[PDB]
C-alpha cells in the first residue's frame, strides 16, 4: 500500500507526496543505511512515489479504496432499511422438528432442528423470557435479534426466522455443521501462525463491516466462531452486540477478552473489539489466552497491568502486531488510530494476506471439519436434552413486544 | 511452560460471560 509506504493520507496533496518521498528515501538511501532490508525498502519507496505522483496511475490505485467505500455505503443502506423495519414473527415453533441440543448458556440453548415442510436444517436459539428479565438482559436480547436480522456479511451467521410464544423467544439461524472454533482449538492445541492468520483476516473484515454500521460486537472468543463446510468462520452469538455511535458503558462480555476500558468505569467504543482481536489471535497461536486466573478480578488486574508474555514460537511480526492490539492506551491502539483498520490490514504479519480473496473465500482453508451429512453433529459436544415448556399464559408480554 | 500451566489448571473449558 503506497500511502503507508510514504507515511501519507489518501487525500495527500501533490506537494505532500513529494516531500514524504524525499523524507522516506533519505532514511533508506544507501548513503545513510546499509542495514538488512534497506535496499528493498528503497525500491518500494521509489515505486510508491511513481504511482502516487502520476495522476493516472494514482486514480486507478485509488480504486481499491473506493470499492471498499462503495461496498460499505451500500451495506449501510441495506442495513438501515432492515434496521428501521425488522422482520418479526416469520415462523412458528410447530413448523420445526427439534433434534438435539447444540449448545447452552445462562439464557437458554441452541437446538438442531429441521423444518417439517422443506426438510432444511437450522439452529434454533431458545431464550426463556422470565430468565432474561431475571438476568436483566432485556435490551441485550432485543439488540441481538434486531442486529442479526439486519446485517449481511460472508462471515456472519444468517438469521432465517424469528418469533416468540408465551414463554420463549426464538431465533432460527443457519446451521453450521463444523462446530465451534473452541473445540477444534482445544483439541489441536494451537494453530500455526498462517492458520491463526487465516481466521484473523476474516475477523478483521467482519469488524470493518460491523463498525462501519456503528455496531460493537463485544463477545469475540473461540466459543463464538463456527467453522463452515469450506472451513470459513461463521460468527454467532450477538447477545452483547450494540449499536453505539458515541460511547457506551456496560461491563459485559467474557473476562479473558475484556478491554481495560470495559472493566474500568469510564466509557468505551468500538476499539474494545480490536483489543479482543488481539486476545483471540494470541489464544489461537499460543493455545491459551494471555490473561487467565481463577478469579475474574485477578484477570482484570493482569488486563490493566499493561504486561503480556509471548511464547518463544511467536514470530517478531506477530508480537509487534499483538503489542499494538493489546495496547492499554486507547490513543495508541491499532484499529483506533487515524488510519483505522488499515493499520491492521497493512501490518507486516498480514503481508501475505489477500483480502479480496479472503472476502470472496477463494483461499484454501487450512482445516475442513470432518462431515458425514446435514446432521452429523459429531463436531459439537453433547448436552442434556431438556424439554421445551410453553406456558398457557403470556409471560413478560410488554417487555418483548418489539421482538 | 505457560501452556503446561494452562492444562494443569482445570479452567481450559468454555468461558462464562459476565453481565454486571
Ligand atoms: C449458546 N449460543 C448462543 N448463541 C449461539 C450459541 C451457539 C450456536 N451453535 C450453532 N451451531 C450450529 N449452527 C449455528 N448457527 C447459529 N448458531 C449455531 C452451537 C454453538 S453455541
Amino acid at each position: 500500500d503506497y500511502y503507508q509506504t510514504l507515511g501519507l493520507a489518501r487525500g495527500a496533496s501533490d506537494e505532500e507526496i513529494k516531500r514524504a518521498y524525499r523524507r522516506q528515501a533519505l532514511r533508506y538511501h544507501p548513503d545513510k543505511n546499509k542495514e538488512p532490508g534497506a535496499e528493498e525498502k528503497f525500491k518500494e519507496i521509489a515505486e510508491a512515489y511513481d504511482v502516487l505522483s502520476d495522476p493516472r496511475k494514482r486514480e486507478i490505485f485509488d480504486r481499491y479504496g473506493e470499492e471498499v467505500k462503495e461496498f460499505l455505503a451500500k451495506a449501510k443502506e441495506d442495513f438501515l432499511k432492515k434496521w428501521e423495519s425488522p422482520a418479526q414473527n416469520t415462523a412458528h415453533l410447530d413448523q420445526f422438528e427439534r433434534i438435539k441440543t447444540l449448545g447452552t448458556g445462562s439464557f437458554g440453548r441452541v437446538m438442531l432442528v429441521k423444518h417439517k415442510e422443506t426438510g432444511n436444517h437450522y439452529a434454533m436459539k431458545i431464550l426463556d423470557k422470565q430468565k432474561v428479565v431475571k438476568l436483566k438482559q432485556i435490551e441485550h436480547t432485543l439488540n441481538e435479534k434486531r442486529i442479526l436480522q439486519a446485517v449481511n456479511f460472508p462471515f456472519l451467521v444468517k438469521l432465517e426466522f424469528s418469533f416468540k410464544d408465551n414463554s420463549n423467544l426464538y431465533m432460527v439461524m443457519e446451521y453450521v455443521p463444523g462446530g465451534e472454533m473452541f473445540s477444534h482449538l482445544r483439541r489441536i492445541g494451537r494453530f500455526s501462525e498462517p492458520h491463526a492468520r487465516f481466521y484473523a483476516a476474516q475477523i478483521v473484515l467482519t469488524f470493518e463491516y460491523l463498525h462501519s454500521l456503528d455496531l460493537i460486537y463485544r463477545d469475540l472468543k473461540p466459543e463464538n466462531l463456527l467453522i463452515d463446510q469450506q472451513g470459513y468462520i461463521q460468527v454467532t452469538d450477538f447477545g452483547f452486540a450494540k449499536r453505539v455511535k458515541g460511547r457506551t458503558w456496560t461491563l459485559c462480555g467474557t473476562p479473558e477478552y475484556l478491554a481495560p476500558e470495559i472493566i474500568l468505569s469510564k466509557g468505551y467504543n468500538k476499539a474494545v473489539d480490536w483489543w479482543a482481536l488481539g486476545v483471540l489471535i494470541y489464544e489461537m497461536a499460543a493455545g491459551y489466552p494471555p490473561f487467565f486466573a481463577d478469579q475474574p478480578i485477578q484477570i482484570y488486574e493482569k488486563i490493566v497491568s499493561g504486561k503480556v508474555r509471548f511464547p518463544s514460537h511467536f514470530s517478531s511480526d506477530l508480537k509487534d502486531l499483538l503489542r499494538n492490539l493489546l495496547q492499554v492506551d486507547l490513543t495508541k491502539r491499532f484499529g483506533n488510530l487515524k488510519n483505522g483498520v488499515n493499520d491492521i490490514k497493512n501490518h507486516k504479519w498480514f503481508a501475505t494476506t489477500d483480502w479480496i480473496a479472503i472476502y470472496q473465500r477463494k483461499v484454501e482453508a487450512p482445516f475442513i471439519p470432518k462431515f458425514k451429512g446435514p446432521g452429523d453433529t459429531s463436531n459439537f459436544d453433547d448436552y442434556e436434552e431438556e424439554e421445551i415448556r410453553v406456558s398457557i399464559n403470556e409471560k413478560c408480554g410488554k417487555e418483548f413486544s418489539e421482538f | 511452560t505457560t501452556y503446561a500451566d494452562f492444562i494443569a489448571s482445570g479452567r481450559t473449558g468454555r468461558r462464562n460471560a459476565i453481565h454486571d
